[PDB]
């Protein structure tokens, strides 16, 4: 149960930047994954979910393909990319993990929500 | 004295010339032994304490599911497998949903439904072992004699009273010898490890309240369990019996379980015992003992003194013991010292004779001071007697009418031993039995038809067993044959087994 | 609606119960179950009520769910000086096919 | 779980008195006493099995009885 | 769409001159009502919503007994009294004791003792009345055309969604239109009184747990219950049924509530149905509905629409719908905008002749982008056919075989409304009538021994059902008569009643 | 509390699944098996009893199921 | 002397060689004891007072109902519950009431309605009880000799007299020995026990008056009744006993309670005997009680005495007592001081002989005044005869015909004894029995037909042995057969006892 | 409540008479014959359901008292 993040920077508009995180203990093959984010002075805002293969892998309506999370089951690492990112989005960055596989996403999926997650750090895009 | 307000006292008397008394001296029932020579003693076990117990099943009864999850995939593409699913610390459940293109899935089928719940038990029942080499059965006496109306219940200090003691006789020693002290010592030669057949019961434990649960019942309750006394997590075998895995739809799926079934076990236990427990030492309220009594060393104390002289007094006026006893107390004002209250009955005053037996032989005023109260207990004949007691002209005299026949005993007493032999069976061929060729014949035919009964008949509960009496009733009063007693003892030896309750 | 806004602020004496009331409507609430939050002054956060009425395990008894129609009613009874934290509503929608988190919910214990 | 068994199949009778021997008189006689009147026409079908089966008046009795005996129970 | 991926989807035919059609409305099945020319529409009732519960009699399933006492009285001196048993919440109960001179008393004999005991309640039982003035049920409706799979169960959205609208049935205004754009109004005349006998029924409440119950059940249980009116300190009659009274023996009467009967009734429904609440007003699973669907007025959107020009593309590849009907879900490539997908089954390729039942009428794309995915509907006859979706050699042809046969789907389908007549009985001969003098005289036959059956045979938990079937196997081999078909013909109507349960 | 009715008997009957049907179709079958598992010799009193009451053998052998029916349950 | 003018008297004679007699001197009659040589004692139980009894349940006559209420609810709406009824002191009654939509309803059906109404009672009865152990009858004794006509009823002073002395009888103290100075000492020796079965009677006391009734008819009159431990505001158990609940709608729905039951339930006492109570202990004047008479003490006072010389005198006439008895006073003129008096019968008075029997043995004037009033009773022979008293010339005589026969007067005391066996029953065969092997076998022969008929008619009115006696009345003049000796005796065992009434 | 009972059935037989025994020599037999007065055809049908019973003309006699004084005094 024990998550942490990892991979910030300062970056200006338009280039690429990535973090990671990683956990162990269970079974991080059978789980799923998905990335949330943080704006200080907001509440959080979701990102993207990730399944227990990768197939099904859902992104939010606000930065639709832009950011690209990528995993898979033999690494036990979760990994996040972003490149021509967009300017005000600095913020901090969770791994959460929805406790489900997500095989289907809205339909036996009656347990979703995330268990444990980790004080991450943040990324910042400005001048 | 101490046996003198109980409704089932029954009283023992005739010896095998006069050595010994075998009596069955049950736990609610108090029992008067006399002899021609010897003084009478009252007999009552009062507590049988099962010490050590060892656990065995201890049961869940309110359960409750904590942290779930689940797992499905599409039809024609295998089953699932979620990580907590070869946990045995998690109850869990595959199936088989309808999967269609309304799902994700895209072949429509059967698919495949894994629902994980973890078992976590609450508050849980405990039985434990109750084994014979651990009774300890308190066995209070008390013999009659030079004692008051207050020393009935009087039980604040005993070992310093001379005339009562208790006899613990637990069966590492079945044999155990009280010294009344003036009237020499009675011997007990109990049967400890024969009595309630304490190998094929258990003691539950449920909410604070025990039992004494059959064996039968216990081992077959069908209820979430673990082995022995481990107290931490334990495995609880057995956890579908609370949790319940209904179908799920696309979006519900409720996996609730059982509620609290202590009264669900409460209302199952509607043959078991109360019994109570003062911290590790569990007191049961009841139990039958066996006791061979050996009396050749209790004698009467006092029956040198000469007779009293003067000045009897009737405080607490007579009264009938619910059997035809009646209980007097004087007050002797003299102090003349220990001498002998002359009491007796009398049908004519001028003739004085000797008409209703007395209970307690030679009863003795004690203390040397002017005003000793002092309790008999007399057996007046059917009928008119007066209790004359004192001697010469000062005497105290009392009418008494007890009213019933002698043929009324003799129908209450079938009854005593009808109701003794359905509570005992065998053993009731040894409460005043002496020993003999047919005292004890009648008991080795009667074990025979006891196995031919309680496996034959099992334990068939109250009604049913009256449902099936009154069937063999029907059945003898037709099926007209040359054994025409064929199937008419089953019909006595069923209602009188249970009608007499 | 995608935005799933609750009230932003809320104050309520120790020992009595706090409401939280999450008016969405059926693309998320009003079909699938509703989630909550607990996010820490310093700490990250972590959930409290998963499938609506639910409690994870290492979490007080003092919470309580609830999901009528679109309403969404959360319930931490007896208040006290130590939840001085966000709360956080969220829930998938399936149409637009998006994990819609909450506005914001504070409290302080007075 | 559903199928606990009554220890009032094997009661140890003793001189004192059980745990609920006061409640089991009116136990079985309560339950379809109020079985049979919430289902009354099976008293009537249950005499249909009854008056056709046995052969002689005095076992046509017994199966009215025991036919509207079971089904109370369930056996 | 909406009715695509349910296991008991029920296909119906024939109408009186096109104007309407009776169905059941089943709670978890689904029904798909195609006619000549106007499109094929799925039906499915999916809530009902119970408001307005006033609540009634509301038991105690587990007591508490706040402080005791008890006061005795010697024999024939009176009767017991106490300060607490003239208060209405403590449970008293008289019997006699053994009192004697050990006892304080001055007269051996039964005593009189009187034990009070204050009943205090903590968990509660709760009893709903529902009237059919209240009810609340809700159809979903969609119709087969302009729509892609990830529109099934898309309840996202439906009073702009032209295809799909929820129509609320209920006793106040029973009929009512449902508007689909284009498609006119499918118009239902619902009877929501005659439902699921909703007069007879309550609505428990049990620790946040519902469930529907009989009447009858639940003015039967015997547990201490206050009239549910009085919302103060209750009055919880009938007390003595979870508190126990036992005399020991002696002067002495111990009390003891039995436990949390939560358990025993959650094992003591057994035959309710479960039900949550999102409110006041409690939602059920399951019930029908007798409804009238007017498809005089339901017109077919798109006949006038040009044909497609090319390029349609599968997006994934067709699957059997359980029933042998297959769904087929291309995409349109091109912006001629709505015109008609021109697809039909092809057996015998080289003709290229129509040959089944194409479910989805008037397969028409209406929006006119590139890129716009459609779904079909097809019923292929009994073996090797072709799935045709274009026009030109650029058509696409997918090889199907459906494997089945016509004698197999006869009787899987006499079997299927033989559930669907053992499921409603009198109900399911008005699943597809179009009104006849056979079809409702059938089911005046029906309603007769069905009303003459359930009165005749009370309620029976399957067990007593088999029991009974099986015992009249025998009496309808027996007792040669002209009723021995009235014992077997009540034989198979029995036990096959209770088989597929 | 001791004779909760069950409403097994008086059943709501619908499409859907009531409450408990999957442990309800070996519910009075195990208490059966175990009655006669645990006093295995009234199956000799019951025979015993049913041969001299019923007339003829079959219907001598329901009278031994009926008895071994009502038996376990005491209704 | 006393109950010299009692119509019941009788008359004991013949002892076991003069020692002692048993008698049932029952409360009505009187019993005068004659020996050979010994003083003839006129006996009579006098009072019988119950003391020290307590309260026992306490029944409620007269009752009034203070401010009422009622609450209705409409159908399928709940049950009905008025606050109020949570008070015991309230009766209360639920029922089903027509209720629509005109009575502000909403659904025509049988709404519940509850009617409360305070119970509060005015005057009420009490039943105490009376122990066999607290009966005092006091026994008046007067032997015969210097008596005028102006000391029967006498009672002023009778410690003093030497003549009388009365004699209580607690059950403690059974025998008495009174002091008759001069005359010895009669030593009473009584049975207080069996008296009039006083462990099967209350006493009640309604509106301060008072009565003797029994434990069943107590115990089953049905109206309101509290324990008799109750002091402060009573709890009137089977309060529904004096309210009527009658079927009035919200109109009206009046409650009224019925009136005095008192003149009721004095009705109701038709074979109750009145008893009255001098404050705490209620004294009776009925009841029969058996008595040992040691006479062996009774030395007459008088034989030393020499004659009287001269001049006695009639004064007071002669009168005969019911029985052939004849008082005579006479007034001794003379100083001759303790002289005997000289007087008999003489069928002559030539011979002088004495030949009519005499009871009042050698009466003797005491004081030596001048004009003496004396006492006699004379039993003269059949027929004409003369009572001649003085000595000398100057005899006083006066002629007497006692008109009657021998034959007559058994047939007199056969009527005699029957209505005494019809009343006393077993006990009427001690009436005059010195004890022997008839007296005493005739009596165990008749307490078993006693037994064996006062459970078997036992509880007939007088009407309904008349009407059974004429049954087997009936029944005896047909049916030959060996059971007709049973007929006729519960034939005259049923007329007699009751037209002796 | 209505029925008192009357304490004439258990008459406390003593030397000294009851309380109202005045009465109970005349009270059972005013009220039959103020009832049998009141009411006479019920002795049309008194003749006419013992002459149905019995058939022994002393038997049909009886019956003919014992119906029509159970009639009044109800019982």
């Amino acid at each position: 149960v024990q998550l942490v993040e990892s991979g910030g920077g300062v970056v200006h508009p338009g280039r690429s930047l990535r973090l990671s995180c990683a956990a162990s203990g269970f079974t991080f093959s059978s789980s799923a994954m998905h990335w949330v984010r943080q704006a200080p002075g907001k509440g959080l805002e979701w990102v993207a979910v990730i399944s227990y293969d990768g197939s099904n892998k859902y992104y939010g309506d606000s930065v639709k393909g832009r950011f690209t999370i990528s995993r898979d089951n033999s690494k036990n690492t979760l990994y996040l990319q972003m490149h021509s990112l967009r300017a005000e989005d600095t913020a901090v960055y969770y791994c959460a993990k929805d406790r489900d596989a997500y095989n289907t996403v809205g339909y036996f999926a009656y347990y979703y929500g995330m268990d444990v997650w980790g004080q991450g750090t943040l990324v910042t895009v400005s001048s | 004295i101490r046996c003198i307000g109980v409704s089932n006292r029954d009283f023992v008397e005739g010896m095998s010339g006069g050595t010994w008394v075998d009596v069955v001296l049950e736990h609610g029932g108090c029992v008067t032994v006399m002899a021609q020579d010897k003084p009478t003693v009252d007999i009552e076990l009062v507590t049988t304490t099962v010490s050590n117990m060892a656990e065995v099943r201890s049961y869940c009864y309110e359960a409750s599911i904590s942290d779930m999850a689940s797992d499905s995939r599409c039809p024609t593409q295998g089953e699932a497998y979620l990580d907590k699913q070869s946990d045995t610390q998690y109850v869990c459940k595959r199936t088989l949903v309808d999967r269609g293109w309304g799902n994700g899935c895209g072949l429509f089928g059967k698919g495949s439904l894994v629902t994980c719940a973890k078992f976590a038990c609450s508050k849980k029942m405990t039985g434990k072992s109750i084994q014979p080499e651990n009774l300890e059965y308190r066995i209070m006496l008390s013999v009659h004699g030079s004692q008051h109306s207050g020393m009935i219940v009087n039980d604040t200090g005993h070992e310093t009273d001379e005339n009562r003691a208790k006899v613990e006789i637990t069966p590492n020693s079945p044999r155990a010898e009280a010294t009344l002290g003036g009237f020499g010592s009675l011997g007990l030669d109990c049967e400890p490890r024969t009595g309630l057949d304490f190998s094929d019961l258990y003691y539950l434990t449920m909410n604070n309240k025990h039992w004494l649960v059959h064996k039968e019942w216990f081992h077959d309750i069908p209820l979430p369990w673990h082995a022995g006394a481990d107290t931490g997590t334990p495995h609880w075998n057995n956890k579908e019996a609370l949790v319940e895995f209904k179908d799920a739809h696309a979006k519900r799926q409720t996996v609730v379980v059982l509620g609290s079934q202590e009264g669900a076990v409460h209302t199952a236990l509607a043959g078991a015992l109360e019994a109570e427990m003062d911290g590790a030492k569990g007191r049961l309220s009841s139990g039958h003992l066996k006791c061979r009594l050996k009396m050749d060393k209790l004698r009467l104390k006092g029956v040198s003194y000469s007779l009293c002289t003067a000045a009897f007094t009737f405080t607490k006026i007579p009264a009938e013991t619910l059997h035809g006893t009646v209980t007097v107390e004087v007050q002797y004002a003299g102090t003349d010292g220990p001498c002998k209250v002359p009491a007796q009955m009398a049908v004519d005053m001028q003739t004085l004779t000797p008409v209703g037996r007395l209970i307690t032989a030679n009863p003795v005023i004690t203390e040397s001071t002017e005003n000793s109260k002092m309790m008999l207990e007399l057996d007046p004949p059917f009928g008119d007697s007066y209790i004359v007691i004192g001697v010469g002209e000062k005497k105290i005299t009392h009418h008494w009418h007890r009213s019933g026949s002698t043929i009324g005993k003799a129908f209450e007493a079938t009854v005593r031993g009808a109701k003794r032999m359905a509570v005992l069976g065998d053993t009731a061929w040894d409460f005043g039995s002496v020993g003999g060729a047919l005292n004890s014949l009648g008991k080795g035919i009667h074990q025979i038809f006891g196995a031919a009964f309680k496996s034959l008949f099992g334990g068939m509960s109250w009604f049913s067993q009256i449902l099936i009496g009154t069937l063999l009733m029907w059945l003898g009063l037709n099926t007209k044959n040359g054994s025409i007693s064929l199937m008419c003892l089953a019909l006595g030896g069923v209602l009188i087994f249970l009608s007499t309750a | 609606q995608s935005v799933l806004t609750q009230p932003p602020s809320v104050s309520e004496a120790p020992r009595q119960r706090v409401t939280i009331s999450c008016s969405g409507s059926s693309s998320n609430i009003g079909n699938n179950a509703v989630n909550w939050y607990q996010q820490l002054p310093g700490k990250a956060p972590k959930l409290l009520i998963y499938y609506d009425d639910l409690l994870p395990s290492g979490v007080s008894d003092r919470f309580s769910g609830s999901k009528s129609g679109t309403s969404a009613s959360l319930a931490i009874s007896g208040l006290q000086s130590e939840d001085e934290a966000d709360y956080y509503c969220a829930a998938w929608d399936d149409s637009l096919t998006r994990y819609v988190f909450g506005t914001g919910t504070k409290v302080t214990v007075l | 779980a559903v199928t606990l068994p009554s220890h009032s199949t094997r009661k140890l009778q003793t001189r004192s008195q059980t745990w609920l021997e006061s409640r089991e008189y009116t136990k079985h006689l309560i339950r379809v006493e109020n079985w049979i009147f919430r289902n009354p026409g099976f008293a009537l079908a249950a005499a249909a099995i009854a008056w056709l089966l046995g052969s002689s008046t005095s076992q046509k009795v017994i199966y009215l009885v025991m036919i509207l005996l079971i089904a109370p129970a369930y056996s």
